[PDB]
């Protein structure tokens, strides 16, 4: 549970959440 | 903490501990193969630690080091001023001073939720320096970047200029 590991889940969510808004 | 300095870098604590020519710096605490005149035991409160390069003696060029060259008794450090006008690479230590998106949007400042509720808490990551509403990459996106105040849109890369072309 380092802060690395929380930055990167951060990321994947706010991609993956991008994504979603994307996929009108 | 910080690995960058501000004016003559007087309160510099960074581990840069190589000159601007690369020269691995002595430790502070040595008497081989310079004898300094500023030392732990002389000058405690000028944090003089391992070979860190420092300026406890208020030179007008900044942060110094004895150096491990028996030829060269000290010499200047090549330290990142700090704040911005550009990035370097991704942005990774970008902590300069541009505060809208790649679209024009205002930046949702870190230590607020509104807009947008997020996990980018400044006191959970105090290294990464979310400071204001400020584009940053703490988390090694492609670019800087911010959550918005426009409710429509999160987040955003911004447009950081690269200090290459």
């Amino acid at each position: 549970l380092t802060a690395d590991a929380e930055l990167q889940r951060l990321k994947n969510e706010r991609h993956e959440e991008a994504e979603l808004e994307r996929l009108s | 903490l910080s690995e960058c300095k501000t004016g003559n870098g007087k309160n510099y604590r960074g581990t840069m501990s190589k000159t601007k020519n690369g020269i691995t710096c002595q430790k502070w605490s040595s008497t081989s193969p310079h004898r300094p005149r500023f030392s732990p035991a002389t000058h405690p409160s000028e944090g003089l630690e391992e070979n860190y390069c420092r300026n406890p003696d208020n030179d007008p060029q900044g942060p110094w080091c004895y150096t491990t060259d028996p030829e060269k008794r000290y010499d200047y450090c090549d330290i990142l001023e700090c704040e911005e006008e550009c990035m370097h690479c991704s942005g990774e230590n970008y902590d300069g001073k541009i505060s809208k998106t790649m679209s024009g949007l205002e930046c949702q400042a870190w230590d607020s939720q509104s807009p947008h509720a997020h996990g980018y808490i400044p006191s959970k990551f105090p290294n990464k320096n979310l400071k204001k509403n400020y584009c940053r990459n703490p988390d090694r996106e492609l670019r800087p970047w911010c959550f918005t105040t426009d409710p429509n849109k999160r987040w955003e890369l911004c447009d950081i200029p690269r200090c290459t072309t």
